[PDB]
């Protein structure tokens, strides 16, 4: 409007609908659909199955962290001097404990997420928040004062961030095209494509 | 002499200042004062808040006794020995419109119920 | 009783109690005519117990008189206007000399007045 | 450089000594007391809010009761 | 270091774009973006700040190039070359400041156009995680570039060698300033 | 003289704590070799990993960030003992 | 011991070598106080004495969060009343879960 | 319009060719010429053209410039207030930085392209880092704060602009586009959230103002805060109205909370500049809420209040700067007896403080009345909340005035001829707007 007399923006009729018009005459899709593996892992029906399918990721991350710390300890120890102690006995707890703690935290998160979703019966943000909060509570069992408040918050926030930018964002902005005519405005006289642009072939790596 | 009277100057600060020193108002003359008198330090007349509350507790019933009778115990019919001022129909109808009017308490009138409901009007605008 | 009063010796404490009681007699009175009988009554009250030597009884008397003088503190002390706590105290305070006045302020390096950005 | 920290004792005889100090500890209200007084005073401040809530609730309840009775009268008849 | 941190990249980007060498995985660019930004912020030495900036940016560029945006990577590499030339061949404080600003992506300089091409490409693919990471990592990188600006004009008197060999350096600074308006069509 | 921030701790105790970083420093090539090797094998393996939910991925990233130990931290605390 | 720096006629010169102190802008500066300066420093740098204690958390949550909650609840009530007043269908607000798509009233439509 | 833009481009250009000794005189003459060109732009703006008074394009969508009601008022305010900043600043380096900042800001207001808007407003990012972080009187902390807050908000705005340019195909305001996306609305909103200080993103402002030079503080409060309202009216409400209506309870919560917390924080301040900075933060909340109502009464009220603030805050910052030059202190505790010692400074200070409290003969009163009317149009409680809490501003202002008004002082610290000359235009403008020539 760019005036001071009437409200800015506009209004669209709710009664009047515009019949959908295809973006192009022929649509070629270079985006592959989700794999059967993805759907299997995503299935939260059985909490135990869901947990056991998704823990490998947490275990791997714990193993990488433990390997990192163990290597740092091993690198410093001197080869030239003989050591009374056994290095593996010193280093094995590091890796084992890190992997176990990571797996336990990821198990708690996955279990609570599946159990809440089943009990509630709906896929919602709350399920992620309560799983994160429970994981952060387990993380901060014996930590000083600030940490009990901070970790349940950071952990609860992480599934919120994942849901907003991993699931809601793409579905929200699926229609936008970028070529031909703007999604909403097809009356405007813009070049109309016979086929959609294919910027890349479907990936295979 | 109103002008030129002697004054005592407040001593310069010579010790670490308290964090909440902004509660003290000092212009440089000797008797500095709190931001709000009675917030701290000497209290006027040596009377605490508890003393004032006990006084108000003793006083409040005696002061409220006249008002509670007429407003609550008494009723329109029994409040006064006469009816509200009688007006011609054209004048009376207009006067009855005013919510803050004095003609709404005429029990003798056949429109008493409506007038009473008008007097106890809306708390806030409906729209 | 305040700490400063408490630290005082016995003699100074009783002198202070008499002084404060006389001032409070003045504050609660409606005229100078009332003051004279009340002040004579206060004098007689102190004179009556002056010869007491029992320390415990003296302490009891002092403490009670201090509680009475604390409760009967006036909301409005009668203070001379020119003294601290007075209406005309500080109304137009006398200015001290040695005031630092900068003459012709705008004409000192008039062209280059302003803030500079120094850089490294 | 800095101002002198030495006081002036010229008027000490006339207006009294500065020996007596304030007894305040310069600390604020307790947290428990503050919670009570904030949650008491703020509702008093927001008196219009409660009047609007009261009237709106009364209106909505009346309207719902009217609808219920209307339904009842429109069912049999 | 300057010639071998810019020139080699063009060949690899051309190979990737022309030979369809792209993967569905976004972890590697996301990692490069975050690691580079955090390491740039925690690095005391100025050479490490400049080296980690290239890691972060080339991670983002890798993510953009996998999705088919060849034109934007070829324009980015050219702007990045011109931006890096003046910071690396430091002789004048002003040239170095304009270079750091262009690497940072400030709008009056050509560096803004180069960053804009990548960011514009990112919004088309519509991946939320990448956009969020990009914003936060860019802020962290900006703190490192502010550190560089602080070191030159706000920390201590600076004296540098009089290496008066600015072959293309004056031209590069001019091309950075002036080039924004001609290349505005791209973004 | 100007007001300055109070430094917690005694001067000699803080300096002693700072001196625990002055230890034989390994070369970074040893760490880099292993990271390059395992990273190459990891990239090859990653193509075969199952597709994970975004929420699980983000949680794994959080756990990894929390469990990551800075190289300086191990360096300061490393003791050649059982 | 003092001299007038400013010259109205415009023939102003700074006598940097004058034995007598110039009455320049620096003449009127107020003398600082060692204790006041330290108070100013302490007041500005009050983040150093911040400590996370249950009392601090309680006070913060009760006043800041409490006000924010009260304000949100009031705004939601006012929006609900306005929607009822205007006759508009329940609007789809961000956190409200409404099975209605109404957001902006149609200017052409008569409500 | 073309004359204004040309004068704007000439002002930075002139410095390159000046003698380095005539810099201040040339800069002042250029500032006055830019003001006169702005008056010419006002003369050549016909009210008959209701939508945009004038639009000029120089070959591309980026070079599309135009003036509307908001743009016209803000541009005139910037041109009116710049001469004061110029005279207050000394040195070629300082002049160069200030003139570049002004050119970038003044070009941003008239820009009609989101990407061009971003290019022009954020160009003055390093210049503020350098200005606020100057060698002796600056703070690096404040510079880092302002720079990081600006970069993060403007980057979010840039991402939203890129999506709008990809989806619609253009990002020019003159092309009617509507979006219901909440991510894009949030991206555009975050810039407005930070630039116009709103709790909890207001921390950058007070630090910057305290450690900025008086010319910088005057420019910042006078017009830099207003750049948010141009972005709202020109780049947010046309496209993202649906999201402002969807989030109105949240917007109202955040704006009222900003107003309350900022007012309470102003009570704990001992530095005059911090007091003026927190007053600005409190005042910005009403403008933001009024514009978000998307009503005629609100948009006009917000712009009017912005002009009133852009006339009252520079005055207070100027008087504070003059006092600091005279005394080298900003602590209210050290400053006493200012009534007796500076009767002329005190009169203007009291007048400006009365203006800040929105008294009837000041522009703030009319502006506040209009903004409150817009809030009352939305809901009665909305207006009541804002009206009630206004007393907190009175408490802090009264306490400050009382501390400054009386006491014992041995220093005559009054304004010189130069200081009165600098505030006279601001006083006259305040009076004229107060009498109803808004
Ligand atoms: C005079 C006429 C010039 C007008 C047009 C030019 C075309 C005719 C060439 C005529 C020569 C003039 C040179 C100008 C352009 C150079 C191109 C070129 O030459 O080859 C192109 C031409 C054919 O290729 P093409 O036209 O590109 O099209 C092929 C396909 O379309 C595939 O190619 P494609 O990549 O172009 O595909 C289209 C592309 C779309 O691509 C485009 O749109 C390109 C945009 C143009 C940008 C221009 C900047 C590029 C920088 C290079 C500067 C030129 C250097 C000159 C080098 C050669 C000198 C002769 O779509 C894409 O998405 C691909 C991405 C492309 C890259 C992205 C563009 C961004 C570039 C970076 C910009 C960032 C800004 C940085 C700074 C900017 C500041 C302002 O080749 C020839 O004609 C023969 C080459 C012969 C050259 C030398 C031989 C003569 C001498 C022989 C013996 C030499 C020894 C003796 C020495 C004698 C002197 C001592
Ligand atoms: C047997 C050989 C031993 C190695 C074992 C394995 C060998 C490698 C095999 C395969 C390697 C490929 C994959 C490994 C990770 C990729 C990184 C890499 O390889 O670079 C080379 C790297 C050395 O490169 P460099 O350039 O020489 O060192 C640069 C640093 O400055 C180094 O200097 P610095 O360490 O002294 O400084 C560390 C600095 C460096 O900074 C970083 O680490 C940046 C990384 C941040 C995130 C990375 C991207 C995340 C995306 C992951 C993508 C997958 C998920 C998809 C979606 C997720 C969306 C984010 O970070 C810190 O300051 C410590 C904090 C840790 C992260 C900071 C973020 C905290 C956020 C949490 C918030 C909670 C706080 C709230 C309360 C706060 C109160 C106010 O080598 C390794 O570190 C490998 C060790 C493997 C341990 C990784 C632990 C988990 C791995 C996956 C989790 C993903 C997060 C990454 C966390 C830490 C990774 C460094
Ligand atoms: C045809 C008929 C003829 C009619 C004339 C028509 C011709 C049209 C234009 C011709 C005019 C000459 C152009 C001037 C070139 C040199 C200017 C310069 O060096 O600046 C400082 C210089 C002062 O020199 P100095 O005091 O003797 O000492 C400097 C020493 O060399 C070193 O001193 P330092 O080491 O102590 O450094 C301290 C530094 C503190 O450190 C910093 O702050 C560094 C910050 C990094 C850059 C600042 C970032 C923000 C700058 C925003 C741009 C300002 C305009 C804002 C408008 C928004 C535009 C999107 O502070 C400064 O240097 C000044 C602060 C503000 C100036 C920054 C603006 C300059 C931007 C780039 C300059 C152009 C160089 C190109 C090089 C060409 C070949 C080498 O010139 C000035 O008087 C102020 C700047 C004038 C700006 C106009 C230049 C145009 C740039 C705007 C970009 C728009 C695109 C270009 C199109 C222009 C029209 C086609
Ligand atoms: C219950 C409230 C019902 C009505 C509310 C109206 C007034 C409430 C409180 C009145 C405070 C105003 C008085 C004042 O400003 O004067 C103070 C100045 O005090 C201050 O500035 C402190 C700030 C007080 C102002 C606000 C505090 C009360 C706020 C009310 C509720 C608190 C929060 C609720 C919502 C924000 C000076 O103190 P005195 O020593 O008494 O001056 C009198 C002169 N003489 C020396 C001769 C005795
Ligand atoms: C549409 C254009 C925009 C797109 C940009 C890309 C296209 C480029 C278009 C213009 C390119 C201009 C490149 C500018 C280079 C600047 C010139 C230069 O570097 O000269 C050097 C050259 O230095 C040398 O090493 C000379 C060696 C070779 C000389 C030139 C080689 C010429 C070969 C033929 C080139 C013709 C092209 C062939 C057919 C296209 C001299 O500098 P120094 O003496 O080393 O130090 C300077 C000292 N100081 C400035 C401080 C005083
Ligand atoms: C940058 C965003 C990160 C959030 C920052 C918040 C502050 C961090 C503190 C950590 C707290 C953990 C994160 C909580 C934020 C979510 C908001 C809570 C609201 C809420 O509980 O409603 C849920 C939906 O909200 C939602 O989950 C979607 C709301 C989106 C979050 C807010 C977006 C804007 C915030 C940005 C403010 C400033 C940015 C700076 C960080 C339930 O929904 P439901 O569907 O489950 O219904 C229930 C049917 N069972
Ligand atoms: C960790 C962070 C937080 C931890 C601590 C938080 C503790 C705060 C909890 C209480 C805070 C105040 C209470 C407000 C929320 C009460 C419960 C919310 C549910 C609700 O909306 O009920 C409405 C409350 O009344 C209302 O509409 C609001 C009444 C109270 C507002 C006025 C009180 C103070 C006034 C001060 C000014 C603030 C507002 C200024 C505009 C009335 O129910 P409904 O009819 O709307 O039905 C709507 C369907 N539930
Ligand atoms: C003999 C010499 C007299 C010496 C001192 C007197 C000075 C001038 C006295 C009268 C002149 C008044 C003009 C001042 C501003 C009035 C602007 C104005 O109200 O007209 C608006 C023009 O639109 C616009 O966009 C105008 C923009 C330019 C206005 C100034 C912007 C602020 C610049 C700095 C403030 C100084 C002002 C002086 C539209 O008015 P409307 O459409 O809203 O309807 C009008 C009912 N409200
Ligand atoms: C917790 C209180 C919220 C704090 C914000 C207070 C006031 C902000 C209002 C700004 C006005 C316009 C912004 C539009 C929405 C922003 C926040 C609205 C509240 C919100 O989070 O709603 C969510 C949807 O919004 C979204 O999905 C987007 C959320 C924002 C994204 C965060 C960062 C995005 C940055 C992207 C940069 C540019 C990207 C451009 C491509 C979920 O609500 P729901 O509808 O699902 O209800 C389910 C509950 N049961």
């Amino acid at each position: 409007t760019f005036n001071y007399v009437i409200p800015y923006g506009g209004s669209s009729s709710y009664t009047i609908n515009n019949e959908p018009v295809k973006a192009e005459e022929v649509t070629v899709d270079f985006s592959k659909e989700p794999s059967a593996s993805s759907l299997k892992l995503a299935d939260k029906s059985d909490w135990i199955a869901y947990t056991f399918n998704n823990v490998p990721l947490m275990a791997t991350v714990g193993l990488l962290a433990g390997a990192h710390e163990a290597f740092l300890h091993y690198e410093r120890t001197p080869i030239y001097g003989k050591r009374t102690y056994n290095i593996i006995k010193k280093l094995a707890p590091i890796v084992i404990n890190k992997t176990a703690y990571a797996t336990l935290l990821g198990a708690i998160f996955c279990a609570t997420d599946a159990l809440y979703e089943n009990y509630s019966g709906k896929k919602s943000y709350t399920s992620g928040m309560v799983a994160g909060a429970a994981t952060g509570a387990v993380f901060a069992i014996g930590r000083p004062l600030p940490q009990p408040l901070v970790w349940p918050l950071v952990f609860a926030a992480a599934p919120v961030i994942a849901d907003l930018f991993g699931e809601v964002y793409p579905e929200s902005m699926k229609s936008a095209r970028g070529y031909g005519t703007p999604y909403g405005f097809e009356n405007l006289d813009d070049a109309v494509p016979t086929r959609n642009p294919i910027r890349r072939n479907p990936h295979h790596y | 002499a109103g002008a030129g009277g002697p004054v005592k100057l407040s001593p310069p600060v010579d010790k670490p200042l308290p964090y909440n020193y902004d509660f003290w108002m000092d212009n440089g003359i000797y008797p500095g004062q709190p931001i709000y008198d009675g917030m701290f330090g000497s209290m006027v007349g040596n009377m605490s808040l508890e003393y004032m509350a006990k006084g108000w507790l003793v006083l409040l019933p005696i002061l409220s006794a006249p008002f509670v009778y007429e407003h609550c115990i008494a009723d329109d019919v029994t409040r006064n020995p006469f009816v509200p001022r009688q007006y011609p129909s054209e004048v009376r109808e207009f006067l009855a419109l005013f919510k803050n009017g004095f003609v709404l308490n005429d029990y003798s009138q056949p429109d008493y119920e409506e007038m009473k409901r008008r007097q106890s009007g809306l708390l806030t605008p409906i729209y | 009783a305040s700490e400063a009063v408490l630290r005082l010796p016995h003699k100074l404490r009783v002198m202070r109690m008499y002084r404060t009681g006389l001032k409070e007699i003045v504050n609660w009175s409606y005229g100078r005519h009332e003051f004279y009988p009340r002040a004579n009554a206060l004098r007689m009250e102190f004179e009556a117990n002056k010869e007491l030597s029992d320390r415990e009884q003296i302490r009891k008397l002092v403490l009670h008189g201090e509680d009475l003088l604390a409760r009967f503190r006036h909301w409005e002390p009668t203070i001379r206007s020119e003294f601290v706590g007075g209406t005309v105290y500080g109304v137009w305070p006398q200015h001290c000399k040695d005031v630092k006045f900068v003459p012709n302020p705008a004409y000192i390096d008039e062209f280059k007045q302003g803030d500079t950005v120094l850089l490294y | 450089n800095y101002a002198s920290l030495k006081a002036d004792t010229s008027m000490d005889h006339v207006f009294g000594d500065s020996t007596n100090k304030l007894n305040y500890d310069f600390q604020l209200m307790s947290s428990k007391e503050a919670f009570f007084w904030n949650y008491t005073l703020y509702p008093i401040v927001g008196f219009p809010i409660f009047l609007y809530l009261y009237q709106f609730n009364k209106l909505e309840n009346f309207e719902a009761e009217i609808a219920a009775a209307k339904a009842a009268k429109a069912a049999s008849e | 270091a300057f010639v071998f941190s810019t020139l080699p990249k063009l060949s690899v980007l051309y190979l990737i774009s022309n030979s369809n060498i792209g993967s569905e995985c976004v972890w590697w660019g996301l990692i490069s973006l975050w690691l580079g930004s955090i390491s740039q912020y925690q690095s005391v030495f100025v050479r490490s700040i400049l080296l980690y900036s290239s890691v972060a940016e080339i991670g983002l560029v890798l993510l953009v190039l996998q999705e088919g945006f060849s034109w934007e990577a070829f324009s980015w590499v050219s702007i990045y070359f011109l931006s890096l030339s003046g910071v690396w061949h430091a002789n004048s404080k002003f040239v170095s400041a304009i270079s750091v600003a262009s690497i940072a992506g400030l709008p009056p300089f050509l560096g803004f156009i180069g960053k804009a091409q990548i960011l514009k490409s990112l919004v088309s693919i519509n991946l939320g995680i990448l956009i969020f990471s990009s914003i936060l990592a860019a802020t962290i990188s900006f703190i490192g570039y502010l550190r560089l600006i602080r070191l030159m004009y706000l920390v201590s008197p600076v004296k540098w060698k009089n290496n008066k060999d600015s072959s293309f350096i004056n031209w590069s600074t001019w091309m950075l300033t002036v080039g924004t308006l001609p290349m505005v069509y791209s973004v | 003289d100007e007001p300055k921030h109070q430094i917690p701790g005694n001067a000699l105790d803080n300096w002693a704590f700072l001196r625990t970083y002055a230890k034989p420093l390994p070369d970074m090539i040893h760490y880099y070799y292993y990271v390059y090797l395992f990273g190459f094998f990891f990239v090859y393996k990653v193509a075969d990993f199952p597709e994970y939910s975004p929420r699980v991925l983000v949680m794994a990233a959080l756990i990894g960030s929390l469990f990551y130990v800075r190289r300086d931290w191990v360096h300061r605390e490393f003791k050649d003992s059982p | 011991s003092s001299r007038i720096a400013g010259d109205t006629t415009g023939k102003y010169t700074p006598n940097i070598f004058s034995p007598e102190t110039p009455m320049d802008r620096s003449f009127s500066h107020v003398p600082k106080n060692p204790f006041w300066e330290a108070w100013v420093f302490r007041r500005d740098n009050i983040q150093r004495e911040f400590v996370w204690t249950w009392q601090t958390i309680f006070d913060l949550a009760t006043f800041v969060g409490g006000l924010y909650v009260a304000m949100y609840a009031t705004a939601s009530f006012c929006s609900r009343q306005n929607d009822k007043r205007n006759g508009y269908p329940e609007r789809n607000y961000y956190f409200s879960d409404s099975k209605s798509n109404f957001v902006i009233p149609d200017e052409r439509e008569f409500y | 319009m073309s004359l204004y833009l040309f004068m704007l481009f000439l002002q930075p250009l002139s410095l390159s060719f000046v003698s380095r000794s005539f810099s201040k005189i040339s800069s002042l003459m250029m500032s006055f010429a830019t003001l006169w060109s702005a008056v010419y732009m006002w003369f050549t703006s016909n009210g008959a053209n209701q939508t945009f008074y004038q639009v000029v394009s120089w070959g591309s969508d980026w070079s599309t410039f135009g003036v509307c009601y908001t743009s016209l008022y803000i541009s005139l305010l910037c041109a009116f207030i710049f001469p004061i900043c110029v005279i207050l600043v000394q040195g070629y380096r300082a002049l160069s930085i200030l003139i570049c900042i002004q050119t970038a800001v003044s070009l941003s207001i008239v820009s009609l392209h989101m990407l061009a808007f971003y290019a022009l407003f954020e160009s003055s990012l390093l210049l503020f880092f350098i200005l606020i972080g100057r060698r002796k009187y600056g703070s690096l902390s404040a510079a880092y704060n302002i720079s990081i807050y600006t970069f993060i908000s403007a980057l979010g705005f840039l991402i939203s602009a890129f999506w709008l340019n990809w989806s619609f195909g253009s990002v020019c305001a003159l092309l009617p586009n509507e979006e219901a996306n909440s991510f894009v609305a949030f991206g555009i909103f975050i810039l407005l959230w930070v630039k116009a200080p709103l709790v909890p993103f207001h921390l950058w402002l007070p630090e910057a103002h305290v450690y900025a030079p008086t010319a910088g503080s005057v420019l910042l409060a006078g017009v830099l805060l207003k750049i948010s309202i141009v972005g709202l009216h020109v780049f947010f409400l046309p496209i993202c109205a649906s999201s402002i209506v969807k989030a109105f309870p949240l917007i109202l919560s955040i704006c009222l909370g900003s107003f309350i917390f900022s007012s309470f924080s102003t009570l704990k301040q001992i530095d005059l500049k911090k007091i003026v900075a927190y007053s600005s933060i409190s005042h910005m909340a009403i403008v933001f809420l009024s514009s978000a109502t998307n009503s005629g009464l609100g948009i006009q009220g917000a712009v009017l209040y912005c002009i009133a603030h852009g006339l009252i805050s520079p005055g207070l910052f100027l008087l504070v700067g003059i006092l600091y030059k005279n005394t080298n202190t900003k602590l209210v505790f050290y400053l006493r007896g200012l009534s007796q010692q500076a009767p002329v400074w005190w009169s203007v200070w009291v007048f400006f403080m009365l203006g800040n409290l929105a008294f009837p003969l000041f522009p703030n009163f009319i502006a506040e009345v209009v903004c409150l009317s817009a809030l009352f149009k939305n809901h009665e409680l909305y207006a009541y909340a804002f009206i009630f809490f206004s007393f907190v501003g009175t408490v802090y202002s009264s306490t400050v005035l009382g501390r400054l008004k009386g006491g014992v002082s041995s220093q005559c610290v009054d304004a010189s001829r130069l200081d009165v000359i600098s505030w006279n235009p601001l006083v006259l403008a305040t009076v004229v707007t107060g009498i109803g020539y808004m």
